[PDB]
């Protein structure tokens, strides 16, 4: 219908923009919709387990796997894809 | 270990990864989670833009009957996009649904010859295979080389029935007469979320070597490459569905116990082979 | 912040379930105060751990976790090693041992393999427990599949009666993946959740485990049917609605009419 960042070409208040995303936030809240929390510990910075086998043949520590592996070495960085 | 910059990047990742037709729900979630609108606005515009772009968001310019595809290739860079078909300039407002106040875009008209042929040649392909599909072909010069970029998008959103889906296909045609090279990526995403979260995420990367002839000729050669590749992709998908349902799924959990009758729990709780 | 938890759960119900682990972690980075609530309310792919003393695998979940360690249902020990980790009472532990044994049989009968783990904990006027089952298919086939069962049951014991109230909330996570030439990478995954509540008689011939077992069994049989329908039925149909291999007999008639009626309504409404 209408557009304008702030200059507003048309003679109107045009108070609508990207603002619609701040709001004043509602203080009221459910607080406790249902019974469930099971508060416990966790903070320790650690987590190791993983399964065993499932993924195709390729992992270990292969960081390679992108279009045009060679960069800043050949005459040009020509890429078949993007 | 923690900073507002990291939280903004996290918020941004979540937002740009919303499933098709559910951007707002995801955005509202992140907004309430981040709980800092000042930080949210830091990367909002960038988030919205990236989303619509990688999602090939079909948009309708002020009055062209124009369903055009918002992609990177059409990103002017000033906050406006290209409509290679109608050939105008349109400013896309990311929050609001509409993108208006267009600008004529008199072209370079160098690769356009090919571009205009493929475009409406593909536009036929799409109307034949995508129920609610749309397409956008880009004619452009990529560091010296001429390339045709056809983007196809198709979707079906039914939030009231808790599901949405979308198809995305991108074909890059780089010309090097006599014969040229092809590069594409097909993508499918489906989301079902009534009392759960199930998603089909699939994509196929293809590279082909094609012989380049005329203008209206190479075009039909392309639309042919695409048609065969996408039919093959879709075909392999329906087959995969078949195997998963008649082989893989049945190998996970039986429908009934080996004993062939529901479990006798009283028997499980006492009866032993020996201790 | 309860709306936050609500928002956190809605978000996980929309982001690709394939990345639940990375996303949940990020979600916690974003809202560190909800860490405990999210670890307990957000279902994640089941991880296997090896009980070295017994030489048997067990499954990991928030319910057998204490800090950064997890309790084995076999040796009742924490790993990595902890000093005074949370343990069920000696009497509940005994019932826990029996529940693990009963569900091991249940697992073998319905899944013919895989791993199961049951962990229990006491409540004010009853007790609760989680039943975990993981079954991965033939690792030699083109298509990989994995079933994760996560059953959380709450038992409300009645002072007088030996009739108890059972509340079962179950989630089955089904993962399917394939890396085949013709399909590139195809991943069909996620989960479905169902809840059930029932008052039931508790007796010597029908003790707590039997009642929980019957509920789990009925629940899984129902979810198995729904999974088959949704995964191989509904998502496939949505896929066929996005594209069609055969040329779709284009229809001019309805489309031509549609434009005419549309523009009238806009210049009447705002």
């Amino acid at each position: 219908g209408s557009w304008g960042c702030v200059r507003q070409e048309k003679r109107s208040s045009g108070l609508i923009s990207e603002l619609p995303s701040e709001e004043g936030r509602r203080l009221e809240h459910f607080t406790k919709l249902r019974p469930k929390r099971n508060k416990k510990q966790q903070p320790t910075q650690a987590a190791v387990c993983t399964i065993s086998i499932l993924p195709q043949d390729g992992e270990q520590n292969g960081l390679m796997g992108r279009v045009d592996e060679g960069v800043d070495e050949f005459f040009t960085k020509k890429v078949t894809g993007c | 270990r923690v900073s507002d910059e990291e939280k903004v990047r996290i918020a941004a990742k979540f937002i740009t990864h919303a499933p098709p037709g559910e951007f707002n729900e995801v955005f509202n979630d992140v907004r309430l989670l981040l709980n800092n609108d000042n930080l949210l606005r830091e990367g909002a515009a960038h988030a919205f833009a990236q989303y619509n772009m990688d999602q090939f968001t079909p948009v309708k310019i002020e009055g062209y009957d124009d369903q055009v595809l918002i992609t990177e290739h059409g990103d002017l860079g000033n906050g406006r996009f290209l409509d290679p078909r109608n050939k105008i300039s349109f400013k896309f407002d990311h929050l609001r649904k509409e993108a208006s106040d267009p600008q004529p875009e008199d072209t370079e008209s160098a690769l356009k010859q090919w571009r205009d042929a493929c475009d409406s040649a593909l536009r036929a392909y799409v109307k034949d295979h995508y129920p609610n599909g749309f397409c956008t072909v880009y004619g452009k010069s990529i560091d010296g080389q001429q390339t045709i970029i056809a983007c196809i998008e198709s979707h079906q959103f039914q939030p009231k029935n808790f599901w949405n889906g979308r198809w995305r296909s991108e074909w890059k045609f780089t010309i090097t007469p006599p014969t040229a090279q092809v590069a594409a990526v097909l993508k499918i995403q489906v989301h079902y979320y009534e009392d759960g979260n199930v998603q089909l995420v699939s994509h196929k990367d293809i590279q082909d070597s094609v012989q380049v002839s005329s203008d209206v000729q190479t075009a039909k050669e392309f639309i042919k490459i695409i048609e065969n590749a996408e039919n093959e992709y879709q075909t392999a998908i329906s087959e995969n569905y078949q195997t998963m349902s008649d082989t893989t799924f049945k190998a996970l959990r039986r429908q009934l116990p080996v004993t062939r009758t529901k479990i006798d729990w009283n028997k499980i709780l006492s009866y032993k082979i020996g201790k | 912040s309860d709306q936050q938890l609500d928002c956190a759960l809605d978000l996980m119900r929309r982001l690709p379930p394939q990345q639940i682990e990375k996303n949940l972690s990020d979600l916690i980075d974003l809202v560190p105060s909800l860490c405990e609530d999210l670890l307990s309310s957000v279902d994640q792919p089941l991880k296997i751990a090896r009980d070295k003393v017994v030489g048997k695998d067990y499954l990991l979940c928030d319910y057998n976790r204490d800090g950064d360690s997890y309790r084995s249902p076999w040796s009742n020990k924490y790993d990595p090693p902890l000093e005074d980790g949370a343990m069920p009472s000696a009497r509940l532990r005994k019932l826990e041992v029996e529940a693990n044994n009963a569900f091991d049989q249940y697992r073998d009968l319905y899944f013919e393999g895989g791993v199961s783990s049951v962990y229990l904990w006491d409540l004010d006027h009853g007790f609760a427990g989680v039943i975990l089952i993981k079954k991965a298919g033939d690792g030699s086939k083109k298509i990989k599949g994995c079933w994760d069962s996560i059953h959380v049951v709450e038992v409300q014991e009645k002072s007088s009666g030996r009739t108890a109230h059972y509340k079962l909330t179950s989630t089955v996570m089904l993962w399917l993946q394939t890396n085949k030439t013709g399909s590139g990478t195809m991943n069909l995954g996620g989960s479905l959740t169902r809840q059930m509540e029932k008052d039931e008689t508790v007796s010597d011939s029908s003790p707590h485990i039997a009642n929980i077992g019957r509920l789990v069994e009925d629940m899984e049989n129902k979810i198995r049917s729904t999974l088959n329908e949704i995964y191989f039925g509904k998502t496939k149909d949505i896929v066929n609605g996005l594209r069609s291999i055969d040329a779709i007999p284009d229809n001019q008639k309805y489309k031509q009419l549609q434009r005419e009626l549309s523009q009238v309504l806009t210049q009447r409404q705002i």
